[PDB]
RNA sequence: UAUUAUAUUUAUUCAUAUAAUUAAUAGGAUAAUAUUUGUAGUUUUUGAUACCAUGAUAAGGAUUAUAAAUUGAAAGUGUUAAUAUCAUAAUCAAAAUUUAUUAUUUAUAUUAAAUAUGUAUGUGUAGAUAAAAUAAGAAAUUA
């Protein structure tokens, strides 16, 4: 991993709201798929996501279907329910990506960006060479040189 | 309008007015001028 | 749009009576103008 | 003088005339100045014929001559003030407050365009224009194309 | 009740003419009958006026180095001048003198028509630098003070029409005036051709042409300030004959003829 | 070359207006003018040519010009008789008649329903378009001392424009008369319209192996050191170099010894010096220009 | 040719014409006065 | 301008905080000209080449009566220290004198020896409002 | 007066350059042009005229460059507290460069 | 020359104050913030840092 | 590129590191061009005559 | 006088009478353009069509100086599209075989 | 200029300024027409002479046309002199082949 | 656009104060300069932490193999002569050639300010514990 | 690589042939050319932007040279540089001036030829007319300010100003 | 009610001016002859100024919609034309922060040409604020 510096975390929903621009950008989604496939694990959530989003993109310039007014509000609530389903289908994916990426990085002897967990290796966030001399969230002092997660041979 | 007067060649609001030639009319020369031919001056320099 | 069509009041294809003039209109280009032309054969 | 019988409404218009004379002085001094600069700063030998102690000597002789020239106009052009020939309003060139081909300030350009005095053509305020070259690469590109037809189309001899 | 700029002034023209001339009414400019111009300033006042108007370089400005005041006040603080003898102790004197201010005629075209590197522009015509008398530039005596007041001063009284005149001048103005105010046929019908300071140069040209060095001779012909004598043209064309150079013989002849007063017609 | 693609002289008149239609209609005007004047001149030339074709003598001078060679292609001084020379002359005149006729015939194509002055096959002279000069001015419309933002938000775009048409006339010969009419069209041009005149003509240059001789590279070569900055002003003369056309005869010398020293045939050295029959010591002599 | 348009020479030529009393053709020096009215139509008096 | 510190206060507008093209601001005010660097000491705000000659302003060019201050692009030379002659420079309020000569100055331009913006402030050139605003920024005590 | 005049670029001015040189040399006494100094000749009298900037050779700086005898150090910190006066005792055989005789 | 014992006017002036805080307008406190990760919940820290 | 014979010289570097770690500087002050300086900046684009940018010298 | 030129040659039309049919006249709150024709804009685009100016090859139009509007560089004369092309030219075209680009690359 | 700078005190300097803006004189010749028998029966420019001509004048040749643009002097006359000279000097050197 | 208010007069005896303050600001600057030159040179002369980032390859490898072998036997002397300053160290690695294209491409180096720490540096805090009285631009210890 | 550039003189070859460097010196004599001795062999860099048809900005010629440090200062820059003489700067110097007609002719000349007389500027005329109007009602809000004061302070022997009320 | 959606995203440490005289014309080689080479008559006026001394163009989204079509407005933001009756204040370099009205580069490699910024590492952390539905990708609470 080349990008090492401390970062700003964005809530999952705003990441998903980027649609085609980032979250569903074809290019990105394909190399996620590559990671999964190479690990020998089906990519179902990715495929659900890709389906939902593919279709989002196809109809993205159309006006929504005409609404008739109801005291029930069954329509509004069914649209909502469907929507939060899709949101959750994608939360699951977003989680999977962060999960597997961290795990794979643990196998590749990769050091993550500052303040990032790698389950077996760095439990509290890993940090080295931050702009700030302490670990940001522990409030503990950082050693020089940067802490090493892996034994030396390569 | 001002103490500095408009100069009639560069201003389209003079040039294209009703008292002059608009840019959408046909732009040919109006009348010929023969000055030097009709009455000619003899050359006398200011310097010897 | 509808948030500006006080200020777009000249901008469609408009028959005029008196055409606007540069003293009275700062940025308007004229009624015949097409800013976003499509390609036509 | 001393505001007795002044002919022009703005006194400062005269400064514009002063400016003209500055450019005149530059035409009179540019070649000279630059030659003295180039011969002064040259580290490599000047030539086959002038080398070594002669060259060092001649260099110092020249910069001594150049320092002796009182009133020789060395001021770089971008440091001269731009001031209107009409209302004597000033603007920084390369900024939106100075208009280069008419050489008037924004204030005068506005006044002159709106009451028709300049003949220009209005183009949509937000784009690059009617012009092909500007449409391609913007200001820098058009700048380049001007260089190309002033200089590069010639194979000099 | 009366506020003047200048206390006293003087007449441009002298007793013999004026005392009689006054009986003939002269028409003054209708809208401003009285004229007090920069010819009419006294000597002192002219000096003062002429110092000012030259931005920083000019002698008027207290820090130019030409200042005659012994003291100057910056924001209530009085500063005493550092004399030049003292200034020199840490700031070496490299001063060529007035010859440094005048380039040769040879360079006049590089310089857009000038021989003079002074701070005011110097015109070679009679009128722009005219005071009461016609302007004449000394190339030996050029000073920062400029006693004859022939330079084009940007800010002085009466300057404006002079500046305007200078900006209207024709493409060869400097050059033409310089050339016609010197170099003109003598009252006897003799050619201007024989001058003491240029003689050895003409000799050298002739000499070079007789030994058949056409290029060296032509290269010296270039540096001639004054009309060259007939003998030069004779020598130069005679040199063109044996190698058959015709184009060159012809351009030589045509150069000396009807440009230079027809020295070449011989 | 034949037809449209070749000529002795080309004039391009570049007309410039402030408005496009101005320059378009000016180009029609000037174009029809040159069509008429062109036809008149070229017709005149054509009758001169037809007369020269019908018959004529040969200059002694033109014959002499064919016969100046030390050796022709067949490796000896060649004798052109007046016949042959007249035949060359005649062939060129033939070609000139074809070209004249081509110009005239295109002058007569463009009638009122049918006029197209853009294609060169259909008319003489023809017209080429030239991309317009367009400068866009960007500036503040506000006068505000207080805020930069408000100044930027008021920005206008206006353009200066200049429009151009080009008129091309290619002629098979050069006529000062045509050139004169053409320079004079600037006096009757349309209102607020100007023009340039481009000329491309053919001209004889002369390469003198005498003034610019072709010699071996010097025995010592020239370094990069003769090329410093200001080497142009210091280490070099302007070409051509001056080589002496006059030499003095040394004491023991003789015609052939002098010729040997100067690098000539003795014949040459005698021709250049024809006045002198014999050469004494200390006498001044003319060096034949071909001398090596 | 570089010098022939100077104003001094243009106005001197005018002065020469003035001493010979022929000013009729000169541009600066003539003031046209008379205007030529339009031609009426029987197709309408009304149209202004 | 709001306050006129010179004549130009009358002629010029500020135009808020307005952007100028790179390295052209109409008025050359070199606040940075004395800005300490040990490693860059000989390259910062000095001649780009050490083989350049000293400027015009280290020399007496013409016949002078005398000067009041020497220019600030003049470079401090061993003689400036040794000769014991007046060396003045125009700074604000009035003039800065080099009174106490040191060799550590040598070879740098007086631009670099004269602090343009002093940590010292006159309370008497300040309006009561301006003094308030200087207390807000934590400069003046009050 | 009627001459062919070069234009634009300075190369084309070869003639003029020669003349400007000749003239300059003729008018300008060596006695005066002596006195014009180059920055390094002047800086030779600064107490620390020569060292490497950080870009290339920085690690080649030596402790021998420091003029330690010029200043006064604090023993505990290892820091420069004061600087001795430079000018009073300063002896040099070369106020101007060796080749300058005024 | 010869660095003096006392400086009359040099240290005389009012000392610039230390900033009390950080970030925008120097007024922000140092405290735990939203951007802070939680390492106690699951394999991924939360919210997850960019990867 | 032709070079002066007898002069010790270098060839354009093939390795990225050779470029990166050499002493080549970055542009820092305002930037100059010997022809283009006369037309001041790209925004002040000085034009003596309004010739077509495509004008062709005869 | 130099000014003798700027006199009126003809008597200018008087203002005798009232505002024209469907004039803009503004009551208590009215947004009024003097510029827009009241009657000819109100008239449906379906009927009148999107045209502002006659449908004619645009070479006949000039973008006016100082007025936001186009004018005809021959006052008021109009030539129809048919007069730009050859007789009976398919989609008025210099030649019927191809469109502009088709013509270019065929030629190449 | 026929318009504005036609007739008054500025007509002179504007005229001269155009003339100096226009000093360039383009000198062309086809290399084809240089290959001809010289007065001595030897071909004036042969293959080797042409190769040498091309290498000597680098970007000054294109489409087999040698083109010199003579800008050096303010007046066109002097530029045809100059241009013509450079041409014969360049031929003189190319002919060494 | 309001007429500009006039500026109050300068001060009385402020010309003396400004003279003195600038005078001894300069005198102080002499010692600040002297001291920072001392510091700069002391830094150039003294050793630094290793410039390469060991978290990546070819540097992570056990100190008994690979690049470290290449360093211990061929480059050691030179690496010590330049005191592990990051610029000459990286250049020496380019010139040893037995790594070759990798130095810039595969290998990672510590950031500027970390690489500048004195040899022996244990805690990161050290970057901030260097002297601020001295004008070296972070080139001081 | 770091190498010594090298040159084989044709006399030494087993066929004489004209060496490209020698030709280069020929070309430098003909069009007089500065040969930069210090030009680094490694620095050949075309200007990608203008010289590659891949960028929209493609002029076909090397618009700028890509050298970071290059400045108007350097003798090399000075040697190839366009002097300001007869460029647009000169055109501005002459044609852009406060009253544009003073570019075409002397005002006095024109006025005296066209009108019989010199005419004051419009501004001056305004102040004149105004004085006449307001001197007709009030008097003595005035002042007497001249260029030269002696004419008022010692007036001629005659000159007895008409008393006013 | 039909002629159809604000609750999304991204932002916020913002500073820069100085060394007083505005008043008119005047032509040169290749022209049938002008020393007009070197054209010489001080002195009666007063406003745009540092100063009261009218006019005129900015910015500022809130309901004429989709087709062959523009998301920038008139209500006026220093410099401009009839009120005068304290004063030379104007850049041609190298210069002195208090002013509402300003998007700066945040950790592998860091000062070469006009001289060009030494300072604020602190858990992306108060209060309060900014911008956008336009070749992009946002969809349901009108008067
Ligand atoms: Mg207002
Ligand atoms: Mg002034």
């Amino acid at each position: 991993n080349t990008f090492l510096t401390s970062s700003v975390a964005t809530p999952p929903i705003s990441v998903i709201r980027t649609g085609p621009k980032w979250w569903a950008d074809p290019e990105r989604m394909v190399r996620q798929k590559l990671m999964y496939f190479t690990l020998g694990v089906d990519q179902l959530p990715l495929r659900r996501t890709a389906v939902i989003q593919r279709d989002l993109q196809r109809f993205h310039m159309c006006k929504p279907p005409p609404r008739v007014g109801d005291s029930t509000g069954y329509k509004r609530s069914r649209a909502a329910q469907l929507n939060t389903w899709y949101r959750r289908i994608q939360y699951q994916e977003y989680h999977m990506q962060h999960l597997f990426t961290r795990h794979v990085w643990g196998l590749l002897r990769v050091y993550p960006g500052n303040t990032t967990k790698i389950q077996g290796k760095a439990d509290d966030g890993y940090v080295g060479y931050d702009s700030v001399p302490f670990h940001r969230y522990n409030r503990a002092p950082l050693p020089f040189p940067a802490r090493e997660l892996y034994e030396r041979r390569k | 309008v001002g103490y500095t007067p408009v100069n009639p060649d560069t201003s389209p609001m003079v040039a294209y007015s009703q008292y002059h030639w608009h840019y959408n009319l046909p732009q040919g020369m109006e009348r010929p001028h023969s000055v030097n031919r009709t009455f000619a001056a003899p050359f006398q320099s200011n310097h010897s | 749009g509808h948030v500006m069509t006080p200020h777009t009041t000249l901008h469609g294809r408009r028959i005029f009576w008196i055409p606007p003039t540069w003293n009275r209109a700062g940025r308007f280009l004229g009624p015949h103008v097409t800013l976003y032309p499509g390609m036509t054969p | 003088m001393r505001h007795i019988g002044q002919d022009v409404p703005k006194r400062h218009t005269h400064f514009v005339l002063e400016s003209r004379l500055m450019y005149e002085k530059s035409f009179r001094d540019c070649w000279l100045h630059s030659v003295c600069r180039a011969i002064s700063q040259l580290d490599e030998p000047l030539s086959k014929t002038v080398v070594g102690t002669h060259q060092k000597m001649l260099q110092r002789k020249v910069t001594c001559f150049q320092y002796n020239q009182y009133g020789l106009f060395k001021t770089p052009y971008y440091r001269l003030a731009n001031v209107d020939r009409y209302h004597a309003v000033q603007g920084v060139a390369g900024t939106r407050e100075w208009v280069p081909y008419v050489n008037v300030s924004y204030w005068t350009m506005n006044k002159m365009v709106r009451g028709g005095n300049l003949l220009v053509h209005r183009v949509h305020y937000t784009g690059w224009g009617t012009d092909s070259h500007l449409k391609k690469g913007g200001w820098e590109h058009r700048w380049n194309k001007v260089l190309q037809r002033n200089v590069l189309q010639y194979s000099r001899i | 009740s009366v506020s003047g700029v200048f206390s006293k002034g003087r007449g441009i023209g002298h007793e013999a003419t004026t005392s009689i001339l006054r009986y003939i009414p002269r028409a003054r400019v209708p809208w401003q009958p009285s004229r007090f111009g920069r010819e009419n300033l006294t000597a002192a006042d002219m000096a003062r006026l002429w110092s000012r108007g030259r931005y920083r370089d000019g002698p008027g400005n207290y820090n130019s180095g030409y200042c005659t005041e012994r003291t100057h006040v910056l924001e209530e603080n009085t500063v005493s001048i550092i004399p030049r003898r003292e200034l020199e102790k840490y700031m070496p004197d490299i001063t060529i003198g007035p010859k440094a201010l005048v380039t040769p005629v040879s360079l006049m075209n590089a310089r857009n028509g000038h021989r003079v590197t002074h701070d005011l522009l110097h015109s070679y015509d009679p009128h722009i630098g005219r005071l009461g008398k016609p302007a004449v530039v000394d190339h030996d005596n050029i000073t920062v003070e400029d006693p004859n007041r022939v330079g084009l001063n940007a800010a002085t009284l009466d300057c404006r029409g002079r500046i305007y005149r200078w900006l209207r001048r024709g493409p060869f103005f400097q050059v033409d005036n310089y050339f016609r105010r010197s170099v003109k046929l003598n009252r006897d019908g003799t050619l201007p051709t024989d001058f003491v300071h240029e003689a050895p140069l003409m000799r050298k040209i002739i000499r070079l042409a007789h030994r058949g060095h056409l290029k060296a001779a032509c290269e010296e012909y270039r540096r001639v300030t004054t009309v060259p004598p007939v003998e030069v043209y004779r020598a130069l064309t005679a040199c063109c004959v044996p190698g058959a150079k015709l184009a060159d013989a012809v351009s030589i002849f045509e150069d000396g003829d009807s440009k230079l007063f027809y020295v070449s017609r011989d | 070359e034949d037809g449209i693609r070749g000529s002795e002289v080309t004039y391009k008149i570049v007309l410039e207006g402030f408005w496009d239609h101005h320059v378009m209609k000016l180009a029609e005007d000037v174009c029809m003018f040159l069509k008429d004047v062109g036809r008149q001149i070229v017709e005149e030339k054509l009758v001169a040519v037809r007369r020269l074709l019908q018959g004529g003598a040969v200059d002694p001078e033109l014959l002499a010009a064919f016969n100046c060679a030390r050796a022709g292609p067949f490796g000896g001084l060649d004798e052109y008789d007046k016949e042959e020379v007249a035949n060359f002359l005649r062939s060129d005149l033939r070609r000139l008649e074809e070209q004249c006729l081509s110009v005239i015939n295109r002058c007569n194509v463009p009638v009122p329903g049918a006029t197209n002055i853009y294609d060169p096959h259909t008319s003489w002279p023809h017209v080429e378009k030239l991309e317009p000069w367009v400068r866009m001015a960007e500036f503040w419309t506000s006068s505000s001392d207080t805020s930069f933002t408000e100044l930027e938000m008021s920005t206008a775009h206006y353009e200066f424009r200049k429009f151009f048409r080009v008129i091309i006339c290619k002629l098979p010969f050069q006529s000062t008369e045509f050139e004169k009419r053409m320079y004079d069209i600037r006096h009757w041009l349309h209102r607020q319209t100007s023009c340039e005149f481009h000329t491309i003509y053919r001209r004889n240059v002369i390469h003198d192996s005498a003034v610019f001789p072709t010699e071996h590279d010097p025995a010592t070569p020239t370094t990069h050191e003769h090329h410093r900055m200001f080497s142009f002003a210091l280490d070099w003369q302007s070409a051509p170099v001056n080589r002496l056309s006059t030499d003095t005869v040394h004491e023991g010398e003789s015609w052939d010894a002098v010729a040997q020293r100067l690098g000539c045939s003795v014949g040459e050295l005698k021709d250049a010096n024809a006045e002198r029959e014999t050469i004494e010591a200390g006498v001044v002599i003319n060096v034949p220009v071909t001398a090596t | 040719f570089y010098e022939w348009g100077r104003a001094v020479k243009q106005f001197d030529f005018i002065e020469f014409r003035r001493r010979n009393g022929w000013l009729y053709d000169l541009h600066l020096m003539k003031c046209t006065t008379k205007q030529v009215g339009p031609l009426r139509d029987f197709n309408d008096p009304d149209a202004v | 301008l709001k306050i006129a510190k010179s004549a130009f206060g009358f002629y010029l507008a500020r135009r808020g905080q307005r952007k100028y093209p790179f390295l052209r601001r109409p008025h050359i005010k070199n606040t940075h000209s004395m800005n300490p660097s040990a490693p860059y000491f000989w390259s910062f705000m000095t001649a780009k080449s050490q083989m350049a000659f000293l400027p015009e302003e280290n020399y007496i060019t013409g016949d002078w009566t005398g000067k009041f201050f020497v220019s600030k692009r003049q470079v401090y030379t061993l003689q400036h220290a040794t000769s014991g002659a007046k060396v003045r420079v125009k700074s604000f309020p009035s003039i800065f004198e080099f009174n106490s000569p040191s060799r550590w100055n040598i070879g740098k331009e007086m631009n670099t020896l004269t602090k343009p913006r002093m940590d010292l402030i006159d309370e008497q050139m300040l309006t009561k409002k301006q003094r308030l605003d200087y207390v807000r920024a934590g400069l003046l005590p009050k | 007066r009627y001459k062919a005049s070069p234009h634009g670029y300075i190369r084309h001015f070869e003639n003029e350059v020669r003349d400007l040189l000749q003239y300059v040399d003729g008018v300008t006494p060596w006695k005066q042009a002596q006195k014009i100094r180059t920055y390094w000749e002047v800086r030779s009298h600064h107490p620390m005229p020569q060292f490497n900037r950080p870009e290339v050779a920085m690690h080649r700086n030596t402790v021998g460059l420091l003029p330690a005898h010029m200043w006064e150090t604090d023993k505990k910190t290892g820091k420069v507290k004061s600087v001795k006066d430079s000018v009073r005792d300063y002896q040099t055989k070369t106020p101007y460069p060796k080749w300058v005789q005024l | 020359t010869a660095t003096p014992e006392r400086f009359s006017v040099l240290g005389t002036t009012h000392p610039k104050p230390k900033r009390t805080g950080f970030g925008r307008n120097n007024k922000m406190r140092s405290k735990p913030s939203d951007n802070v990760a939680w390492y106690d919940k699951g394999p991924v820290e939360w919210l997850p840092r960019p990867v | 590129m032709q070079q002066i014979p007898g002069k010790v010289d270098q060839t354009p570097f093939e390795e990225d590191q050779t470029w990166l770690l050499h002493s080549i500087p970055v542009q820092q002050l305002e930037m100059h061009h010997h022809e283009k300086d006369l037309q001041d900046l790209p925004f002040i684009n000085h034009e003596q005559f309004p010739r077509s940018l495509e004008w062709n010298a005869p | 006088y130099y000014w003798s030129r700027y006199r009126m040659p003809t008597q200018m039309p008087k203002f005798d009478g009232p505002a024209p049919v469907a004039a803009p006249q503004s009551m208590n709150s009215t947004k009024t353009n003097e510029f827009i024709d009241p009657i000819d804009d109100k008239f449906p685009m379906s009927i009148r069509g999107p045209l502002v100016r006659p449908d004619v090859p645009e070479d006949q139009y000039v973008d006016s100086w100082y007025i936001c509007t186009s004018m005809t560089h021959h006052m008021g004369d109009y030539r129809p599209w048919s007069a730009s092309a050859p007789p009976n030219a398919f989609r008025f075209r210099p030649f019927n075989e191809f469109d502009a680009k088709g013509r270019e690359y065929v030629q190449y | 200029d026929n318009l504005q700078y036609k007739r008054y005190d500025w007509q002179g300097w504007y005229q001269r300024m155009l003339d100096v803006h226009n000093r360039n004189v383009s000198l062309r010749c086809r290399i084809c027409d240089l290959q001809r028998l010289d007065g001595n029966g030897v071909q004036f420019v042969d293959m080797q002479t042409e190769r040498r001509l091309r290498i000597l004048a680098q970007h000054r040749v294109g489409m087999g046309v040698l083109k010199l643009d003579a800008d050096k002097y303010e007046d066109q006359a002097d530029n045809v002199t100059f241009g013509t000279t450079k041409l014969s000097e360049l031929l003189a050197d190319a002919r060494k082949a | 656009w309001a007429k500009p208010k006039k500026r109050p007069k300068v001060g009385q005896g402020f010309h003396e104060k400004a003279q003195k303050w600038r005078e001894e600001y300069l005198l102080d600057r002499h010692r600040a300069l002297a001291d920072s030159l001392r510091a700069y040179v002391e830094f150039s002369t003294s050793k630094r932490v290793e410039p390469w980032d060991a978290r990546f390859k070819p540097f992570d490898r056990i100190e008994k193999d690979g690049v470290y072998v290449l360093m211990r036997y061929m480059m050691e002397e030179k690496l010590q002569l330049c005191n592990y300053h990051h610029r000459p160290v990286k250049r020496l690695f380019c010139n040893i050639g037995l790594m070759g294209p990798q130095i810039t491409t595969k290998a990672r180096w510590k950031p500027y300010r970390f690489a500048t720490n004195p040899a022996g540096t244990s805690k990161a805090e050290r970057m901030y514990q260097r002297d601020k009285t001295v004008y070296t631009h972070g080139h001081n210890d | 690589g770091v190498h010594r550039v090298g040159y084989t003189h044709p006399s030494t070859l087993p066929v004489p042939c004209a060496q490209r460097w020698d030709l280069r010196l020929a070309r430098a004599r003909i069009f007089q050319e500065y040969i930069e001795e210090k030009a680094p062999g490694a620095w050949q860099l075309e200007d990608e932007r203008s010289m590659s048809p891949e960028f929209k900005t493609f002029t076909g010629y090397p618009m700028r040279d890509m050298r970071p440090g290059y400045g108007q200062n350097l003798p090399d820059y000075i040697m190839k540089k366009r002097l300001p003489n007869n460029t647009h700067y000169e055109l501005f110097a002459r044609r852009d001036i406060p009253n544009e007609d003073n570019a075409m002719y002397g005002k006095y000349l024109y006025d005296m030829t066209v009108h019989g007389t010199s005419l004051p500027s419009t501004y001056r005329m305004h102040k004149d007319i105004n004085k006449a109007q307001r001197n007709d009602r009030k008097l003595s809000g005035n002042r007497f300010k001249v260029l030269c004061s002696s004419g008022a302070k010692n007036p001629p022997s005659g000159w007895e100003p008409i008393p006013d009320a």
